[PDB]
């Protein structure tokens, strides 16, 4: 993500997406948006047993991870949450923790 | 400046169901074709 | 009640691109297409230039149709 288009900035202001006054403020009693920042990162996945075998470097293993849609919200952009709370509870239950 | 200014064209790209797809007059010219004629064909392609 | 009403349905036509015909009471805002995001505009523009009290809940929330706003602008 790199940011280079104000035109994307004017929409996301046009929108009401982005705060006016400083950076995320989350769970703070005046939150009024996000902040764009930008960041690029790489990782290097490969399966546990083959990571293993080739006295390769590991520091994390992913366990499971999913994928839906909030599509009962009340707006397009508006969160779900009992969506969120289906989809939280379906990969802990995969997962088997 | 391009040096050729040729392509196949789809003529009725702009034609949309505003109503249908619980849209408004001033929303509608807002939002891409490609998003529209994606809503027209898979609404045919779900009921057909 | 009634210039206020009258600017009021200006605005929302305007801003929704509508008619004013189809705009009618039995109208549900959800059909019309107005969004929270729309919703919003309808709002801060209503309290900028009207002065009206529209505050943290916009319209399509409580206001189902536009018989629920024409009732808040009534101030019954």
């Amino acid at each position: 993500n790199v940011l280079t288009n104000p035109d994307m900035t004017a929409g996301l202001d046009a929108g009401h997406f982005l705060s006016r006054s400083g950076n995320c403020k989350t769970f703070d009693d005046e939150a009024d948006g996000y902040c764009r920042g930008e960041a690029v990162v790489t990782l290097i996945l490969k399966r546990l047993p083959d990571a293993q075998a080739d006295k390769d470097p590991i520091q994390a293993s992913i366990l499971g991870i999913a994928t839906n849609h909030s599509a009962e919200a009340a707006s397009i952009t508006r969160p779900h949450a009992g969506a969120q709370q289906d989809l939280f509870q379906q990969v802990l239950t995969e997962t088997g923790l | 400046v391009s040096g050729t200014g040729f392509g196949c064209w789809l003529h009725e790209a702009g034609e949309f169901d505003a109503a249908y797809f619980n849209m408004s007059p001033r929303e509608a010219p807002q939002v891409d074709p490609a998003q529209r004629l994606a809503l027209l064909t898979a609404t045919e392609a779900l009921e057909q | 009640i009634g210039t206020v009403w009258r600017d009021a349905l200006k605005i929302l036509s305007e801003e929704s691109g509508l008619t004013d015909e189809e705009l009618t009471d039995d109208t549900s805002f959800a059909d019309v297409g107005v969004d929270s995001l729309m919703s919003l505009v309808i709002t801060s523009r209503l309290r900028d230039e009207l002065d009206i009290d529209f505050p943290d809940r916009a319209l399509f929330e409580e206001c189902q149709t536009i018989f629920d706003l024409r009732k808040r602008f009534s101030g019954s």
